[PDB]
């Protein structure tokens, strides 16, 4: 039994080892109770305006639509504490961990910056955090494992399988099946089993909220689209959430072609796998014919997931949302456009989103459109990696 | 069926079973065969066997790497069934029961999974990663192609689940010794004659104990709790590793083992 | 003649090559005009609201001053567009080198912040930018150089003198006493000549009317002190400014004490130092008996500089502001302590002003007073320095 | 006085005059007193000399360097003052300027440093970063001690600037050649006869016009074009510094060159 419901279509469910079933009902509980509490809303608005920097600007880009009939607006959640949309959610999530009298936090990253948001909350609000990370991230991303070690969080590398992102997420369920008591599985996307899906788009979804009434103010109708890169689907599913009922809003998500969905070397599940059962959901992943969970791929650790969350792939069936793919090497040209004709620097991940709309844009030029894509992070965690991609190609 | 049978000689022995856990195709397939040979020849009442998964998330190191060894001699499922039909050729009598996570049984349909254990002769199937909640159609092609549903009791069942597991499961009751993944390492210490109790009073099918035995003391104990039996996979699979390069010595050790743990079932 | 008193009591003036003076005066005439001018107010506020973010938060401090009568706000400044407040004053820079028909940017930098900010409007507006930067903090600061390139900026190493502000300083000066016809020197700080110590307070002020509307807000009263770190004075005097005619708000600036006052090695020449000219200003410098100009020393690369503006020496003079020091290690302390305590990673030029608050509380714990630090940037700049420091002192 | 007795002199003689300017102790004390001597014997009509600061921020990189070499060999302004007064014993008469950035002159007291300059026979001071606005107390201390003020013509002077330099300068007007800082590689190449003709309409001190100039072409274009004359630096010190390790050969070049440069100045 549960208070809401754990399935979008086909898509979601609870399949996680029996022992967890008490730690998902509790959560659920937990949050359904914390929705209804006008306290708990006071508790998190305030940490949402006055220590995370709620509500984030929206940018209108300037230089990079010239010459064409597109506007384009970014949702600066780069300008979020922390550096990304994650730390909505975190925020929140660590507010109900307090409310169900956890004291530890488990939580898993790739880009690092879940774990980077893991440990700011937990550090502000009296939480012990531990973050599994895949050791190839590890080496990779050392400067935000320290600003973790800093925030007093503890970072411990996996190394098994792919050394990335699924191989964290195994880690982390694998410590909360012995540790539910005290510890509580600060999940960093919109998958995973119920109630996770739902609670975090719940906690994401100002994003869309805020953009919706930002948008009216500055252009008196709604956008023509909203555009976002889908990892696990957190930043994407918070800015589709409030405008799924305005059926006039196209809802456009961005897997990770990484070196071409041709390759099989990308994180596009969602277009390019089959359902299956894993991660405690049923959803689209990459899976050999035998059913064995496949390695992604992605330039950007923080898309580099074989899975989706269980929303998408429901909001995708039934043809609201479309999904679409970007490789690295048309990541990289947005981020790199960005920085020079807007000032801006883009994590990596969200550059996937933009550089779609401007392949709708350049594609299109004469389509009059209103644009908006989710600036889902700052690319700070990503120079080092572009650098040695520019090194490597004489660009440099 | 085999189970019934089985907790029914068993009875009559005043006798728990003991019940090894191993990866099917550790290290290769024809060592796993003489392995499992070798576990029901030293006194394994019944087995419990796993296909190799990408991502077990249930696992600790020890059956991790099990899997790995499967996988680097180049185990598919497929591989799996045909061992399968092999040792049920072998072995009419003992209860053959799989360990599976959910994408293996689900991927290719979950019907025509359980259709296929039917044909090789398999007795039973627990699912790992899907709680009795999303267990439905597990079940009912489980008991289309009759085959026993597993379900497992966790030290922090509640009455309700107590009931679910009653009634729903068939054959035998995996009965959690702890929480957290499998390994030897981690000895389950709480008392679980209280579920014990509950799930006879609900007539639920036998419970056999499993997560951390690893030891003779540990089977004994869990039978003199009321448990049926006893499964112990880690233990095993750490000989299998510790002799991967002496395969005769790991035979003569997994004999040494079993005997002993099963010698400690007769109560 | 000028149009704006140049100088603040006996400091500041325009002491520059006869050469500079037009544009000295150019420059002075275009800020009083679009001082008066609503379509300049209005796309200055624009840009600072919706491209740079503003405004920043005002974040009470939860655990750092547990078991004390202080009460702690923190003006998040490290939440703005780039990483600190440098963003404030060169978007309304940029804009005047844009009325004045200037094409181009000359501008210094130490933390590499005021060389972002430079380049990441440059970008946005158009303009071409050239960024100076000691070869010492070049090799140091690499990942900052290399934004500034991504955004499109030539960054020039300075191998000149102590290889650090001071002389980056010196070279974009000279480069613009042969520029001036077409490149506008952007000064990062509220130093040298007039009229430019006197703008950058103008364009930074937002940070202490904001700061006053929010703490009334929050608390009903004005902060008995507000607290900013001086390395050239443009965050301090743009949290002061709207504070000077409240005679009960206490104005305290931190410079850097280096390793300590005693040593000689510091950046303290308000308190420390003796009045001289040069880089444009009579002010307090730090040099040797005979008047040559001695080399500056911080942990933090942003307060590296051996003078100040002289609106602070001005202020101090007449008592309306008091100026302290922290030397590295107090400020090492307290980056720590709002890393592990309120999950903030503060740059280290704003870590000192952090420091001395940290003491105004320790020192006198049953003193009840109500304090704000201006957190004028992010310390991501700092995580390598720091743990190259952690390191070397086996603790970590 | 000194440069008033010049100028007639080499108007009588139809002649510009020629002024090398150089760092005071670069290399050395004892090398630098021997490089003044040579510049007057080979025809210097007049000497700018700079006492060496920290941060000369009008100066290219040859006149930092030469900064550099003077500190080297640890020259300080008091030095400096002591062998200002030598030369003066030496040469009576050749009018000697000084050089300076601001903070060498307010740094122990405005009206100190030119008393100090009276005391050691100096005849003008140019102060490079302060323009005629801030000259007040500048001109007025050094006017007190005999001293002339030296003001820079710009090639962007306007006309109130004119009259200003006309009006409070004494002994001679730089005229700047160009934009941009001191260094032989950056000819001036905009024609400066309007600046000239209103200088001497508004009865300014006769210019001598510095920066960039390298060659003696550069010499008689602007005697040619009105100058009173004209000043070398960052040319004589490039002499210096290519030669030193070789201080005879050092001498003889600089000879060579400023007797060329000085022909160039007889029209
Ligand atoms: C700036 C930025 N933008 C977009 C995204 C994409 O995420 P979404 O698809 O959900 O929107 C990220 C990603 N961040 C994460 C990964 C995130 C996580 O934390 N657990 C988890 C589990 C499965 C899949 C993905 C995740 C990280 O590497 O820490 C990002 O960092
Ligand atoms: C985050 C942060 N906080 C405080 C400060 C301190 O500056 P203020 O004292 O003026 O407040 C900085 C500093 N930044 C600068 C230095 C700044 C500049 O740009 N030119 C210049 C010239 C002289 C002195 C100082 C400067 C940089 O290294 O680029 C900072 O980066
Ligand atoms: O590995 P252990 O800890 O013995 O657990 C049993 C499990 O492997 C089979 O169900
Ligand atoms: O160095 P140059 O370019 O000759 O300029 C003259 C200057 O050094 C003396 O006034
Ligand atoms: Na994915
Ligand atoms: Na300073």
């Amino acid at each position: 039994t549960t208070l809401l419901n754990p399935y979008f279509g086909e898509f979601g469910g609870m399949y996680v080892p029996q022992i967890l079933m008490p730690a998902l009902n509790q959560l659920e509980e937990a949050f359904v109770s914390a929705q209804k509490d006008p306290e708990f809303q006071a508790q998190f608005a305030d940490l949402l305006k006055n220590y995370a920097g709620r509500p984030t600007a929206l940018t209108k880009c300037q230089n990079i639509t010239a010459g064409t009939r597109t506007t384009l607006y970014l949702k600066r959640e780069d300008l979020l504490h922390g550096g990304a949309h994650k730390t909505n959610q975190v925020l929140g999530q660590a507010l109900l961990a307090k409310r169900m009298g956890k004291s530890e936090i488990i939580a898993e990253t790739g880009a690092g910056q879940h774990g980077v948001a893991s440990a700011l909350a937990s550090a502000l609000l009296g939480l012990k955090c531990r973050i599994y990370m895949g050791a190839k991230d590890v080496e990779r991303q050392s400067p935000n494992v320290f600003r973790m070690r800093l925030m007093g969080a503890e970072v411990i590398p996996v190394h098994s399988g792919s050394a990335t992102l699924k191989d964290a997420c195994n880690e982390a369920l694998r410590d909360w099946s012995g540790s539910y008591e005290t510890a509580h599985y600060m999940l960093g996307t919109a998958a995973g089993p119920h109630p996770y899906p739902t609670i975090v788009r719940e906690f994401q979804r100002m994003i869309g909220e805020e953009t919706k009434a930002q948008i009216l103010d500055k252009e008196g109708r709604l956008p023509d689209a909203v555009i976002a890169c889908v990892g696990g689907g957190s930043n994407a599913i918070g800015m589709f959430a409030d405008f799924i009922n305005d059926t006039s809003v196209g809802l456009i998500g961005v897997e990770p072609g990484g070196h071409g969905i041709e390759t099989g070397e990308h994180g596009a599940p969602l277009k390019h796998g089959r359902v299956g059962i894993y991660f405690g959901m049923k959803a689209p992943m990459m899976q050999t014919a035998d059913g064995q969970i496949e390695e992604s791929y992605s330039i950007s650790a923080g898309l580099d997931f074989p899975s989706v969350g269980p929303q998408h792939a429901y909001l995708n069936s039934i043809g609201r949302a479309d999904y679409v793919s970007i490789t690295d090497d048309e990541a990289l040209e947005a981020f790199k456009t960005l920085c020079r004709h807007e000032g801006i620097i883009p994590a990596l991940e969200s550059s996937h989103a933009l550089a779609h709309a401007l392949k709708m844009m350049r594609e299109q030029p004469e389509k009059e459109q209103l644009l908006v894509v989710n600036l889902s992070g700052r690319g700070d965690k990503d120079i080092f990696t572009v650098h040695d991609i520019l090194k490597a190609r004489g660009e440099i | 069926e085999r189970y019934e049978n089985l907790f029914a000689q068993l009875n009559d022995r005043r006798e728990g079973a003991f019940v090894p856990f191993v990866t099917l195709g550790d290290p290769g397939i024809e060592q796993s065969l003489k392995i499992i040979d070798t576990l029901i020849d030293a006194g394994a009442d019944a087995l419990e066997l796993g296909v190799p998964f990408s991502d077990p998330l249930a696992d600790g190191p020890t059956i991790q790497n099990a899997n790995l060894r499967a996988f680097a001699a180049g185990v598919t499922p497929a591989q799996c069934f045909e061992m399968l039909a092999l040792i049920r050729e072998k072995h009419p009598t003992i209860p053959i029961g799989l360990l599976m996570y959910a994408n293996l049984v689900f991927n290719n349909g979950i019907d025509a999974f359980y259709a296929r254990c039917e044909q090789v002769g398999v007795d039973s199937v627990l699912v790992a990663d899907v709680p009795v909640e999303e267990s439905a159609p597990f079940r009912q092609a489980a008991l289309r192609h009759n085959i026993a549903p597993i379900f497992i009791c966790p030290p922090n069942a509640d009455d309700d689940l107590l009931r679910q597991v009653a009634s729903y499961g068939r054959g035998y009751t995996y009965l959690l010794s702890r929480s957290g993944v499998t390994g030897a390492e981690n000895r389950g210490a709480l008392p679980l004659h209280h579920l014990i109790e509950k799930l006879k009073e609900y007539h639920a099918a036998p419970a056999l104990q499993g997560f951390g035995i690893s030891s003779p003391e540990q089977v004994s104990a869990a039978v003199r709790a009321g448990a049926a039996g006893a499964i112990s996979g880690s233990a095993i699979v750490k000989i299998i590793e510790k002799n991967l390069a002496s395969p005769k010595q790991m035979l003569a050790e997994l004999r040494s083992f079993v005997s002993a743990m099963k010698a400690a079932s007769r109560a």
